[PDB]
């Protein structure tokens, strides 16, 4: 899908894996939950948590934000990775959708 | 809604800009005041008393009048000890001379040269410059091992024959260098210097190794000054007049307030090792995409 | 701009231990040059009392009154000089913007609302903002105090710049 | 392959060498060159033009000498002793309100100043001025910036100052009837060839 | 007119069809029997059969030879689409920012990208931040220029092959294995240059710290932010220390030529990117060897060009001069006579 | 990797009869040994009065699981399982399994069919899934803070809610973590340890967004330092003026504060962590034993 | 790191040796690898250890 | 010749120079230091070079010819005596060595001819064109300052 | 795939290819994961550069995938990257004690003290130096000192931070010592300690008002070791912000459990965000080691 | 540091070795000059330079 996918690359990386992440902006009321699928060439998975970090650091003062406006309300979380595999850099195909994809099932590990 | 601090502090906005000088008015620094501020809800009292004045500007005029007191001391020693010896002064920087030469006007240059350099003083100058080393941290240390490793006794063949090694010929000098063939005055200037070893005089090179040739122009006159506070004043021919420069009649905190040398303290792209070889700036710069 | 809100927040949890007050600028191509704004390190202010020394010391009397009386093994009294010189400084926050702007329609390209009473739209090439802090002894102030500007470079080098209080509350204080 | 665009041959050196092939009319837009034209890997006449090279002659870096200037002052001084001549300047500040009196006081002395640099750039003429003979070629280096070797406060500093408009550059880089050619060029734009 | 004079390099590859000669036995090549290797799949199994070879040389000197035979299409356009900078150092721009807005609406270039990390540099290879062009008619493309002084006398710098340095930055010419000689007869001034006994031909050219120097100079783009994926036709001219690193006596010279002194451009993209250590193909450049480049047939007016095309054979062999006008004529026919030979 | 177990004790036929029904559980092993004795196998190599729990799932961090395949009258190949590939293993806690649950492994504090032998006892751990798995060890976590003040009745309330446990056909009773008034020891470290930790939480930040916001100093840190302003006001708000902390501390006891806070948060990560082991697959009917991939 | 000794002891094969340039000129512009040009009778390859 | 381990530190290569030194005492009156230990006293030797050859000679009886070339009232070559180049050496406590007077420097069979060496600094020539033979002399020269 | 090829571009003496094959199941870190290489990508040496900063190397290192070293034949050594779950062998040229039943992380090579340089391969300009194989515990207490070494060194003079960090860089695990060669101030070492400083404000004010006085409650109740020993710290604490006493707590006036379950999970998410920033994952658990701790077996990937 | 490899593959003199202590003891010990033990199957005894 065009309007889930997204990446802060040049996409020339060879192996491509592929990250699950939502996130929680408390910009609206109640949540405003911008869920994505973003691709990557970085494989790691704590190197990676800090380049979200230094690219969703709006959501983390919003974050701070909701917690300061409502101290009664707890705030669930700020974000979870989840890595679900990998591909190469000429299997996308511009509805971006791929045509091998390695599959790895990974854990909800989350962020703040 | 327990609404935050930082919301009501932007809405609130800023009341005015109020700009402001300083005292010598040379910089004008602006001041904004936001109204959300906590300046407001603590409900100051405000006076201002003339004579309260009248002190703080006597004691701004003491930190402003120091360097120049300091340079009016140099010069009264300067005057005292050339009445002291009775006019007759050796050569104590090498240079070859010659005896058929008028030199009478030579000291009238020197007077001239004299009356001008006390006219161009500035805290940026000789003594202050060559002042800053010695108010730092590990002075004090640093001087009193130099002390005891010049007044050691002659060795015994012990510590010759199983004793470690044991082992600073040139030094870091700084000038003022006056010239009075056009009137210019060069203030912050470093000289490194040692002795000629085939006399005992005293040769003044650059730090690349220049051989620094003022000393044969016979218009210029420099004063020298040592980081143990030697002093000397060299007209042309390699004839000066040397002292000790006496800062006794002068306080201590005021010379710490003044120019007291800097000591740092860990940023970014610094290292926690101590000394190694840093890295660039951190250099924040609007070239590039500040990333 | 975004350093303001901070410091103002910091000086009024620090008040009591300290009764400093905010005190928010801005400075501009009058003041330093943009190759010194560029490498700009860290800033320093002092909150030097009406009548005498400074806040960093002794109210009634000190050892550093006395003569350096030229001498090499403790030049300046020896290492507790340094340390009574070191300990009067406080670092205030600091940022810089590197790039031209005009202050206003920066603060509406922010969340701020100025409300000035005429037009000074005021241009400069580059802007750093720093927040000193002002000493009030007890709740009143004297207006005789004055404050000690430092900007430090990373090669060692400083500059300073000096006013007084009366000048910077000549109006604001009047105001309230 | 490398080939030049834009040049200018001198004018006391002109000469023509196909005449009976070429006639073109006089008008100043064939009389001073702008374009080139190549050709292409199918034999067909293509051209490259000032306006087309805008990738490159409006970029940043091309106005930032500030890495120059580090390797320009990084080997200092001149180091042959023939040539202790030409870095010497005296670039002093001093107030203005007392210099309307100071003026005939200025020249109390009877001792020269040394000459500038760019003072020193002007007596070549446009042959010899690429030629060893030539001593400031170590000073230019940059078609938008001056470099110097000279003197504050007695130790000889690196020193870059811009050329604001286009006329500080030098005669042997940039010479006058050249200038003639291009104001020309400018007149012949507005449709003023003949002036009134 | 402005009051400078920007003259381009570009570099262009044929497509050569090269004859080798050998002698009887130059080479002994060593085989061996085969060897498998036994891959398991789910499905499919993949054996990989090797076989190791030994090629001793059996020869003194060189004992086989090539030349440069036959053309049969060139690769590139040689068109004049000049070198995008904004996209090779895609960080430097202007303080202000309406001036940078009015300048990237003046050019093509869109907006300024941001540079990719240490470790993200480490990771991928490399950029390749441009696209490919829709129709590609002609071929992949580059043309980089340096700024040069209006005054530089074209008959001796634009009608010969000559380095477009500004000095005969031949390292060749210097002794071996002597590096001040090296920095004596490329940097400094107040001596003679070979192949033109002027000091330089160009200021902004040839000394440390030329805007050609600091822009094509690796080292140089290093100590800014720089690109790495682009290919610069400049950049075999200014790299100082690759030349200084060439300094060997000329036998090493020729090895290395022969060995890693070839490039590498992808043949496949519209521009000209660099190959990242591939095995695809090594580009051979003459030029790299005598560090000079080739003038090639330019012309001031449309009417100069239209008495070249019509006179006969040779006829791009001279060079023509009018007044304020000039023809440098190409010292190889290979605009005349190639295409048309095809 | 084969691991085989046998007995020096005499095996009733009986209890070859009871074992047989353990034909697939999981079993831990203090070390990857070929060939081992009985006296490793199980937990009752770490089961006393005062260690507890907390001891025990600190111990199984680093022990290897491993599952029974078949049984040979006086050994017993135990197989450990490797990572990708599926086995087939059996509910042994009292928790029935659903598709798609998360297994984790937890130590047997209520449990309560084992092997007998005179000295020796079989005891399996819980294999539960990793919602009720961190459920019970938050709860038993809060249920160890209170274990001080229970002189007082609405608490004793509360721990009374906090005893029972909500899930699928489940009323458990987790066991009681202080005895005769006093807290066992493991535990009473590791609530002194979060405590601890909870206070340098607060002692500490409002020293470091101090020393951190001199570098560029984003709105994160603006609205950090505004929420610690409210937690300053509403804890000292019934007491003296203000803390008033001082800016010149000396550095060894900075130190000596932040290595602290960080030793004594590296001896909570089995805590605040799970091991999970096993996802499984399609259950078996009545949910007494399932086929599931080793996710370790 | 050549046993230049075995060179001279071991008996060789007899070959008609054609050097493209001079040989003197293609050992002292460095065609080959590794070379032990010298002058004179070396008593080197005696010492046998 | 004898000599005490304490010098034989840069010479288990064969050939370098060696010149016995006089000592104004009864028993080891008499000592046979080489050229490279001479080094530590030459104003000539730059600091680079003498701090390298000084951090060899750190034993007992090296500081002692160092300390004797500088006790005495008078001068170096009226104590220095040379005798010539080593040719072996033998390694004991007490090495021995074997050095030539006379003639060339060759291995026992002759299948080795040793090279004098010597240190970089000493080294000093006055012409750029050596002819077909060079004759090689030893200077010391005072410096009365 | 799972086999990449390096060729190297020198020739190979005996001493090379003897170097090179005692270096059989060993670990090399790769960064490009293709499929031929020169040996320019090989190792760390590439990226060796000091006075830049360790984190950088720790940094880029935790980013590069790991191989074995098997069927070393000369212009080609055959690395074999491992795939998960699958049991392999390791040696370990660092020299650290390994123990069985303990898990692995890769770490930045850290010298031993006497600085031996052993490089164990040489080339003209090039040096295949190996990133550690280290245990958990010594990782796990290199991150920490390093995130203290981070934390404590800002606005600090050189004295005490030199006073200080003399002894916070000498580590020791199990009869040894080792150093952190470049700690300095990097910029991924300031966001993680920007993190780190949200996290433990989020801890701050996650806590109940009885999870908080826990420690003053066993502080009236027991005397331990342990008790008196972090006493003293939170009485230094007390003491150094206020002159007076600290207070003896109250009774819990609000209970409402779901409040307190609710908050140690908000806690637990907040602690566990902070403890994965000295974590490292597991790279490789072992299965047995040598008696002589040269090499073991491991079952895990690179 | 010879090389083992040929000390493998090379036919050996069966020899009753036996000295006094155990073999680990006077190998850990330090009785000999330059040891070698390998303690699983060395495949570097395989490869043939």
């Amino acid at each position: 899908p065009k309007d889930m996918y997204l990446t802060w690359e040049e996409t020339r990386g060879r192996l491509q894996y592929v990250y699950l992440i939502i996130v929680y902006d408390y910009d609206g009321p109640e949540t405003r939950p911008g869920i994505y699928v973003l691709t990557s060439s970085i494989a790691h998975w704590q190197t990676l948590v800090d380049v979200a970090r230094g690219k969703f650091a709006r959501e983390r003062c919003s974050f701070v934000n909701r917690r300061i406006t409502r101290p009664r309300q707890i705030p669930l979380c700020t974000g979870v990775i989840q890595k679900l595999g990998w591909c190469l850099a000429d299997d996308i195909h511009t509805v971006v959708r791929l045509d091998n994809f390695s599959v790895e099932l990974g854990d909800f590990r989350e962020f703040v | 809604d327990e609404v935050a601090r930082t919301d009501e502090w932007k809405g609130a906005g800023v009341s005015r800009l109020r700009e402001v000088w300083d005292v010598q008015h040379r910089v004008r620094l602006r001041v904004l005041w936001y109204v959300n501020s906590f300046w407001r809800s603590r409900e100051l009292s405000y006076d201002d008393h003339e004579v309260e004045l009248y002190r703080a500007l006597d004691a701004y005029r003491a930190r402003i009048a120091v360097e120049y007191v300091l340079i009016r001391a140099v010069r009264d020693e300067i005057y005292a000890v050339l009445r002291r010896d009775g006019g007759a002064l050796p050569q104590r920087f090498a240079c070859h001379v010659s005896r058929n030469m008028s030199w009478r006007v030579v000291w009238e240059l020197c007077r001239h040269a004299l009356a001008l350099w006390m006219d161009w003083a500035d805290v940026r100058s000789c003594i202050i410059k060559a002042l800053t080393p010695r108010l730092s941290r590990g002075a004090a240390a640093a001087a009193q091992r130099a002390r005891r490793q010049r007044e050691r006794s002659a060795p015994k063949p012990q510590e010759l024959l199983f004793g470690p090694r044991n082992e600073p010929a040139e030094q870091t000098w700084y000038a003022d260098v006056v010239r009075c063939v056009r009137a210019q005055v060069d203030l912050g200037v470093e000289v490194r210097a040692a002795r000629c070893p085939r006399t005992g005089l005293w040769i003044v090179r650059d730090r690349r190794g220049r051989l620094r040739r003022w000393l044969s122009q016979p218009e210029v006159c420099v004063l020298y000054v040592t980081p143990d506070l030697d002093f000397y004043w060299v007209l042309p021919g390699g004839f000066a007049v040397s002292s000790r420069v006496t800062l006794h009649g002068l306080a201590q905190r005021a010379l710490r307030d003044r120019f007291q040398n800097f000591e740092a303290v860990l940023a970014r792209g610094m290292h926690v090792e101590a000394g190694r070889q840093e890295p660039e700036t951190p250099r924040v710069s609007g070239r590039r995409l500040p990333f | 701009m975004e350093t303001h809100l901070y410091s103002d927040l910091a000086f009024e949890a620090r008040f009591a231990d300290d009764e400093q007050l905010p005190l928010h600028l801005v400075l501009d191509q009058e003041v330093l040059s943009n190759e010194e704004a560029e490498t700009l390190r860290y800033v320093y202010y002092r909150n030097v009392d009406s009548a005498g020394r400074s806040t960093g010391r002794a109210p009634g009397g000190d050892e550093d009154d006395a003569p350096a009386s030229d001498d090499a093994e403790d030049a300046v009294g020896g290492d507790r000089a340094f340390d009574r010189e070191r300990r009067t400084w406080q670092r205030a926050c600091f940022r810089v913007l590197p790039r031209p702007l005009e202050l206003l329609d920066y603060l509406r390209q922010s969340g701020l609302t100025v409300t000035l009473e005429k037009e000074q739209r005021v241009r400069m090439f580059y802007a750093v903002f720093t927040t000193l802090g002002l000493r009030c002894p007890d709740n009143r102030l004297s207006g005789a105090q004055t404050l000690h500007l430092r900007l430090v470079w990373p090669d060692g080098s400083y500059r300073d710049w000096e006013f007084l209080a009366r000048d910077l509350l000549r109006e604001e204080m009047e105001a309230n | 392959f490398f080939f030049p665009v834009g040049l200018y041959l001198p004018e006391d050196r002109g000469y023509t060498t196909v005449e009976s092939k070429v006639k073109l009319n006089d008008t100043v837009r064939n009389a001073l060159p702008t374009t080139a034209y190549l050709l292409n890997r199918d034999r067909a006449v293509q051209k490259i033009d000032f306006v087309d090279a805008l990738k490159t002659l409006c970029h940043p870096v091309l106005h930032e000498p500030a890495p120059c200037l580090q390797t320009f002052t990084e080997r200092g001084p001149p180091s042959e002793p023939a040539m202790q001549r030409l870095l010497e300047c005296r670039f002093q500040q001093e107030p203005m309100g007392g210099a309307a009196r100071r003026i005939p006081h200025f020249y109390r002395v009877r001792r020269e100043v040394p000459r500038t640099v760019n003072e020193m750039k002007q007596d070549f003429v446009v042959t010899d001025f690429y030629k060893v003979g030539n001593i400031t070629l170590y000073t230019e280096l940059h078609p938008f910036f001056d470099f110097t070797h000279c003197q504050e406060n007695s130790e000889t500093v690196a020193l870059c100052t811009p050329r604001i408009v286009i006329g500080n550059l030098p005669d042997g880089l940039a010479p006058g009837p050249f200038h003639e050619l291009r104001t020309w060029e400018i007149m012949e734009h507005m449709r003023l060839r003949p002036p009134p | 007119h402005p009051g400078f004079a920007l003259t381009a390099v570009r570099t262009d590859t044929f497509e050569v069809d090269m004859l080798l000669y050998s002698g009887k036995s130059c080479t002994s090549v060593i085989i061996n029997n085969p060897i498998v290797t036994k891959e398991e799949r789910d499905i499919s199994t993949t054996y990989h059969v090797t076989q190791n070879i030994n090629t001793v040389d059996m020869g003194l000197g060189y004992t086989s030879n090539t030349c440069v035979a036959y053309v049969n299409r060139v690769r590139t356009d040689m068109g004049v689409r000049v070198q995008d900078l904004f996209r090779v150092f895609p960080m430097n721009v202007y303080r202000h920012d309406e001036v940078d807005r009015w300048i990237r609406h003046a050019a093509g270039v869109e907006r300024p990208q941001l540079l990719d990390t240490e470790t993200i540099s480490m990771l991928t290879f490399g950029s390749m931040s441009e696209r490919n062009a829709a129709a590609t008619v002609h071929g992949q493309k580059a043309a980089c220029e340096l700024i040069l002084t209006p005054v530089t006398m074209d008959v001796n710098y634009f009608k010969i092959p000559n380095n477009p340095r500004g000095r005969a930055s031949c390292m060749l010419a210097v002794d071996p294995y002597d590096t001040e000689a090296a920095t004596k007869a490329i940097y400094d001034h107040r001596e003679a240059d070979a192949q033109t006994f002027a000091a330089t031909h160009n200021p902004w050219a040839s000394q440390a710290g030329c805007l050609s120097d600091v822009l094509y100079n690796t080292r140089h783009r290093e100590r800014l932010g720089y690109n790495s994926k682009f290919y610069s036709p400049c950049a075999q001219y200014f790299n100082t220390e690759e030349i200084i690193a060439a300094n060997k006596t000329l036998f090493k010279t020729i090895d290395e030529y022969l060995l890693r002194a070839k490039d590498c451009i992808r043949g496949d993209t519209d521009t000209q990117y660099v190959c990242v250590e591939g095995t695809e193909q090594l580009i051979e450049n003459p030029c790299r060897l005598t560090q000079e480049a080739l003038p090639i047939l330019s012309t001031t007016t449309l009417a100069l060009m239209e008495t070249k095309l019509k006179g006969g054979a040779g006829a791009f062999a001279t060079s023509e001069t009018h007044f304020g006008n000039y023809v440098v004529g190409e010292i190889i026919p290979l605009q005349q006579s190639m295409l048309f030979n095809s | 990797a084969n691991i085989f177990c046998t007995f020096d004790h005499k095996l009733s036929i009986a209890d070859v009869g009871k074992l047989t029904k353990l034909v697939a559980a999981v079993v831990p092993i203090p070390q990857r040994l070929h060939l081992i004795k009985h006296y490793q196998l199980g937990l009752h190599q770490f089961v006393d009065h005062t260690r507890g729990y907390v001891r025990l799932r600190g111990l199984l961090r680093n022990m290897t699981l491993t599952l029974m395949r078949r049984v040979e009258g006086n050994q017993i190949l135990l197989h450990v399982p490797t990572h990708g590939l599926l086995y087939t293993v059996l509910n042994t806690g009292p928790v029935t399994w659903e598709k798609g649950d998360a297994l984790c492994v937890l130590p047997p504090l209520f449990h309560g069919n084992l092997l007998t032998l005179g000295q020796w006892e079989l005891v399996l751990p819980w294999i539960v899934p990793m919602p009720l798995a961190l459920e019970i060890n938050q709860r038993l976590l809060i249920m160890g803070l209170f274990s001080l003040d229970r002189s007082y009745e609405e608490v004793k309330a509360a721990v009374q809610q906090l005893q029972t446990i909500t899930f699928r056909d489940a009323t458990f009773t987790i066991p009681d973590p202080v005895i005769d008034q006093h807290l066992l020891i493991d535990m009473k470290t590791a609530c002194l340890s979060m405590s601890m930790v909870a206070n340098l939480a607060s002692e500490l930040t409002m020293t470091y967004v101090r020393k951190l916001a001199l570098e560029d100093s984003s709105m994160l840190l603006v609205k950090c330092q505004e929420l610690l302003m409210r937690l300053d006001r509403e804890r000292s708000v019934g007491e003296p003026r203000t803390p008033a902390r001082p800016q010149h501390v000396s550095p060894d006891d900075e130190i000596a504060r932040l290595s602290a806070l960080f030793v004594m948060l590296r001896q909570l990560d089995d805590l605040i962590r799970e091991q999970v082991v096993f996802t499984v697959c399609d259950v078996s009917p009545d949910n007494k034993s399932a086929t599931c991939i080793f996710k370790g | 790191m050549e046993n230049w000794s075995a060179l001279e002891l071991l008996p060789k094969v007899g070959i008609p040796t054609d050097f493209l340039t001079h040989v003197k000129t293609s050992a002292g512009e460095e065609m080959f690898e590794a070379l032990r040009i010298y002058y004179g009778d070396d008593p080197e390859r005696y010492n046998i250890h | 010749f004898f000599v005490p381990e304490g010098l034989v530190e840069f010479e288990a290569q064969p050939g370098a120079l060696l010149i016995r030194m006089e000592t104004g005492c009864d028993s080891p009156r008499h000592l046979y230091i080489s050229l490279y230990l001479l080094g530590i006293r030459a104003s000539n030797v730059s600091a680079s070079t003498r701090c390298l050859l000084e951090s060899v000679y750190t034993a007992s009886a090296a500081r002692a010819a160092l300390q004797w070339l500088d006790l005495g009232p008078h001068l170096l070559h009226r104590r220095l005596e040379t005798l010539g180049c080593v040719k072996t050496v033998s390694l004991g406590i007490t090495s021995l060595l074997t050095c030539v007077m006379r003639g060339y420097l060759y291995n026992t069979l002759k299948t080795e001819v040793f090279a004098l060496m010597i240190p970089k600094d000493m080294y000093l020539t006055w012409e750029e064109t050596r002819g077909r033979l060079q004759y090689v002399y030893l200077i010391i020269v005072y410096d009365y300052d």
